[PDB]
């Protein structure tokens, strides 16, 4: 229930649910194989 | 990649491994990367469909709590002989969100956020004590906020004719009705708000280190429209403030030591362990003590 | 509209709205600046661009001065108007002026001139506080030298008047409006108590 | 396979022998800005191979009480060559950087360093109330020592600065860390002279620790800018 | 010509200029057209797109904010031996928008105006000190705001039977309740409001310059609608007006000087600079002096 | 149509109302150097519009005795902004030139300079076997003086020197010069700091004569690098 | 949400960006061109 006329004065929108924690767990130009020696 | 969780992931059932030259649970620290081995890999697991949600971590959830931004109380009175320090039957406030820890630290967790700020004024009186030593009712008062930009020109008394507010957006409420709840936008000059900035906001050498004011809101200005009663009242006016609509980057490390001031970053830490400068955790023993090992 | 330039307390009324040039015998002269702040008080405050900023605290584009030369039609002379981006003093020599963004104006039939201060700003927009030097308000200097001189025969006005102008361009923004700081009261109008009788 | 590595900018090239992969601050690689993000309107310098090439700092010496170092970038960089002369010369800058730091040693020495690159790095003092003036904050090409590593000068904790993109340097295992840093910032541009993106810190978790005879082992920092752009031609600042 | 405009515009790209008979920099202010050289004749520029909007500065939005247009503050006791200026339970205002200045002086920023007022009455009570010396609490008293066309009969005490209000409009509000809102139309005789009169509304000589009534909303009368107390309070009733629907035309140059009176455009300025009438901006040492200089 | 001129380079623009066509050397517009004619084999940097704008050197007032000024290119430039500091820290420099020479005056003056682009204008001296030294050669910004300009400083005829590039500023005519001049050397590239591919020389053929009013005429020079282009990066020489 | 029975009742109409500057900065009877001398 949204009457005003600014789209900021809306609730929160709580519907992202899209993730990608490689950029924080695996930022490396190449990626690793599982069991594979990394090293 | 890019990828959409709603749930904790599933458990696949894992048989013996005796593979040569596979090594899943050898990694290398040293490229930075966090270990990827896997339960099934490290040990032999079972089939388990996990429908436990993740929609409690969600940044708009940890972050869109309504958090006491501002607490501060004033005489409501005959002013003319008060000092030139108090407030008289009205007061401003530079709008910050480094006052009250608790919320402070989880806007900290982030470098980067973009948010609106909900913003909600809850305002109580009591009779003061002093000269009025009997208690007669509280009265119904109507206030006056006034959200003034950073810099701008704020009141100067409780009759000032800058109240009449001919641009500035104000808000009138009684104390009998619900707390006055406002929006205000994502007002920054950038595309986010800088939560810690590394760097002077001026032109020489004599700025402020880590302030950058493109970052403050601005200022409310809050004062009883009513006139001065026969008597002395305290009014108590709290601030809280909800963001919503946020977008957070670059997590950082908690805050461990105690905050000193709001205008930076100084530590102390306690005298002693846990959250001491030398001593994060509290001690234990030894290294091969457990501290809460259960002994039957 | 209008620049007051010349808002100094030698010059009353109208005087303030024009700048007088004489023959120098020195080379590459200055002859005065412009300060660049739309949200406080100087030559750009009275101007129709200035008066409506200052009902915002933040604004973004990119504006132009245009200068008319006013003197006889015998009169000759070249000038440079120079835009400097901040982070440094206001330049005092042509030398350094000159490279920042400028244009040479040849007096001629046509009697106006335009510098172009673009917008370059880190940020989207510049925001107003009572801090003049902010990294986030201020935007540069204006400077005006002379390239060759100002040249008049015996029977022209040996001092000739230049007129500045300045606007906003179709790329200009304002945002958060607040309560003008041009105007106040301290007490009710005069008659105002009547409009109660 | 990637234990071997050779960067190549401009006229300069390093190669290792000893690397261990290396890291994308937050998987991302620097790129020029572009007209959708654009806020300046003057036609910006891009010097490229001029300025888009390693700078070498001063090395400094790991000791067995040394407590970390750090640079500030750009600051650190803010009066080396043509990079330098470019950002005295212009009021707005935007570049990312590669930055590669190097430490060998012997099979019989041991110790780890942490290289973590924090952005926006606002630094706090210690037990005062008085904000760090100019002076502590802006060191310039020689740069910093850190005086709590344990709380990373700023009250937060060393133990969770793995957040930050960061790799280690582990004698027993690899001489030197690379890390590639995109341009990160709340504006497209911002003031060289009076704002730091990134502060590279490396901290010795591990203390240097032989039984052999005792060699100095110098730490070395080159850092690359990266698709460099200048807004705002004036005279110098410097 | 027309056209619709929601963002500012996009900056192209330029290349070096070098052509014979082509000066864009060069201009004629004699024609009073204003320059039209772009950035890309002027400097070589880059590609810009530009998303910045322009919604902030519609007049609807740049006028239609809820500005103080009246302020009145009279006793509610028993007024058998007041005196006639007093008002006695009941006041009259002339509606008007020149007595606040900061509405005032956005109104004249135009030379015709066309809008209806939505108007906001506010009312404050306090506990008057004199006689009364101590608070007794605050009462919930109902008040009647009549509208009364210019130059009609309107009430002459608290107890008139002109409240009984045939035809006129009238409201009825509590003290306890939200601020009273009503909406008056455009009512003008013509097409539009006259911001500024150059001219005499009568077929005489000794009318009133600048002075139209056809642009006079008409006449607020307010009272309570409570018999007096045993007590005496002070009731301060604080009038709100803002535009809506609005068409404005013939922008005009603003206001420098203090105003004077509600009546005329009369001025006197400053003593000294700045808004002095010799001096509009403050003074600076010489035209090479810069106030602001950054030295390091 | 022809009298009216504009020239804009990166964020300069000059405008006259009193030109008269302006001059292109040989027929020529200035470009970069092809891959067909490339000699040095390194990625080259062109900073564009941080060095291709108009420098404005320091007038000189043209007196009743005056013999003329010559300004040599790229030695005049230098020390000049980005252009100053791109040569200064590069072995290899090529460009062309535009020049843009301005004098007004009143209606009742009158006077003629021959404003002339010299390539390779070796100087000889006057009455000795010996040659010019260094600094007799290498003026700078300031420039220098003609000591016998009815023979051009080098026994050649000032007569004669309208085949080379040039234009005429005559007061009752027009008030500025424009010349556009190419790369000229034999060599696709050069080192600007014992070189000069140009002369520009202003020679008061007519002198200045006048019966009003005496005031000061002076003469300014606006020159931009044109297709700028650095090779060899090293540390500045300066 | 406007139950009331008269137009003028309605809220504020904030969707007007139709616009012509050229009326204010250049109200000449001959338009001028780019870069072509004015007068």
């Amino acid at each position: 229930i949204n009457f005003y006329k600014d789209s900021y004065a809306a609730s929160a929108s709580k519907q992202d649910f899209s993730q990608d924690p490689s950029k924080f767990t695996e930022p490396v130009v190449e990626g690793l194989k599982a069991g594979a020696p990394v090293l | 990649i890019e990828s959409i969780i709603k749930t904790a992931t599933d458990t696949v059932k894992s048989e013996i491994n005796a593979e040569l030259g596979v090594v899943p649970s050898l990694n290398a620290v040293e490229t930075g990367a966090t270990s990827n081995t896997e339960p099934e890999e490290a040990i032999q697991t079972r089939t388990v469909i996990n429908q436990h949600g993740v929609s409690e971590t969600l940044v708009e959830n940890f972050l869109s709590r309504a958090a006491l931004v501002s607490k501060r109380s004033f005489e409501y009175k005959d002013h003319t002989s008060s000092t030139a320090r108090a407030d008289k039957n009205f007061f401003k406030w530079t709008i910050n969100t480094r006052s009250f820890v608790q919320l402070r630290r989880k806007l900290e967790l982030f470098t980067y956020l973009r948010f609106d700020a909900e913003i909600t004024i809850l305002t109580t009186v009591a009779v003061n004590g002093s000269g009025n030593n009997t208690y007669v009712g509280l009265p119904d008062l109507t206030l006056q906020a006034m959200f003034v930009p950073t810099g701008a020109l704020t009141p100067e008394k409780q009759d000032s004719f800058h109240w009449q507010s001919g641009s500035n957006a104000s808000v009138f409420f009684k104390i009998s009705d619900p707390p006055a709840r406002i929006t205000i936008p994502f007002m920054c000059i950038n595309s986010a708000y800088s939560v810690f900035y590394d760097g002077f906001a001026g032109f020489e050498k004599n700025g402020l280190y880590g302030i950058n004011p493109a970052d403050t809101i601005g200022n409310l200005c809050v004062r009883i429209v009513n006139e001065h009663q026969p008597v002395g009242f305290t009014v108590t006016v709290r601030v809280y403030m909800k963001p919503k609509h946020i977008k957070a980057w670059a997590p950082r490390p908690p805050r461990t030591l105690p905050y000193m001031s709001i205008a930076n970053a100084n530590y102390k830490g306690k005298e002693r362990a846990p959250n001491a400068l030398s001593a994060i955790i509290g001690n234990r023993d030894s290294v091969k003590t457990m501290p809460h090992n259960i002994v039957n | 509209s209008m620049m007051e330039i010349n808002n100094t307390e030698s010059a009353v009324g109208m005087e303030r709205l024009k700048v007088d040039i004489s023959a120098l015998t020195d080379v590459d002269q200055l002859l005065f600046n412009i300060p660049l702040d739309i949200q406080l008080d100087g030559p750009l405050r009275n101007t129709l661009v200035g008066n409506i900023s200052r009902y915002y605290t933040h604004w973004s584009g990119s504006l132009e001065m245009t200068f008319m030369f006013c003197g006889s039609f015998m009169a000759a002379g070249k000038l440079i108007l120079c835009y400097t981006p901040p982070g440094g003093s206001c330049p005092t020599t042509r030398e350094t002026a000159m490279l920042g963004t400028h244009i040479v104006w040849d007096f001629g039939l046509q009697s106006s001139v335009t510098l172009i201060i673009p917008w370059i700003s880190g940020s989207h927009y510049r925001m107003f506080n009572n801090d003049a030097k902010s990294t986030n308000a201020n935007v540069g200097y204006v400077t005006c030298f002379m390239q060759t001189n100002l040249i008049v025969p015996s029977e022209s006005s040996d001092t000739c008047s230049l007129i500045g102008f300045i606007a906003a361009k179709d790329d200009f923004s304002l945002r958060l409006m607040r309560d003008s700081p041009d105007i106040g009261q301290l007490d009710h109008l005069h008659a105002a108590e009547a409009a109660y009788q | 396979s990637d234990r071997v590595l050779q960067l190549k900018l401009g006229n300069s090239a390093i190669v290792t022998q000893e690397a261990a992969n290396y890291c994308c601050a937050y998987g991302e690689w620097p790129n020029y800005l572009p007209d959708h993000e654009a806020v300046a309107i003057d036609k910006p310098t891009q010097p490229e191979t001029a300025t888009d090439r390693f700078y070498t700092l001063k090395s400094v010496k790991w000791e067995t009480g040394s407590t970390g170092w750090w640079w500030k970038l750009p600051d650190a960089l803010n009066n080396i060559g043509m990079f330098g002369q470019n950002v005295q010369h212009h009021y707005l800058y935007r570049s990312g950087f590669l930055i590669h730091v190097q430490c060998n040693a012997t099979k019989f020495h041991q110790g780890a360093l942490l290289v973590v690159a924090i952005p926006e790095h606002q630094r706090g003092a210690h037990n005062t109330n008085t904000s760090p003036g100019f002076d502590d904050i802006m060191k310039g090409e020689e740069g910093g020592t850190f005086n709590h590593p344990y709380v990373l000068d700023d009250g937060t904790s060393l133990a969770c600065a793995t957040i930050f993109p960061h790799q280690w340097i582990n004698l027993r295992t690899n001489n030197s860390a690379t890390i590639v840093l995109p341009w990160m910032n709340a504006a497209p541009m911002d003031f060289p002279l009076r704002h730091n993106q990134w502060t590279l810190a490396i901290i010795p978790v591990v203390p240097l620790g032989t039984r052999t005879t005792s060699s100095m082992v110098p730490i070395t920092v080159s850092i690359a800018p990266m698709c460099c752009e200048f807004n705002g031609l004036r005279h110098a600042i410097t």
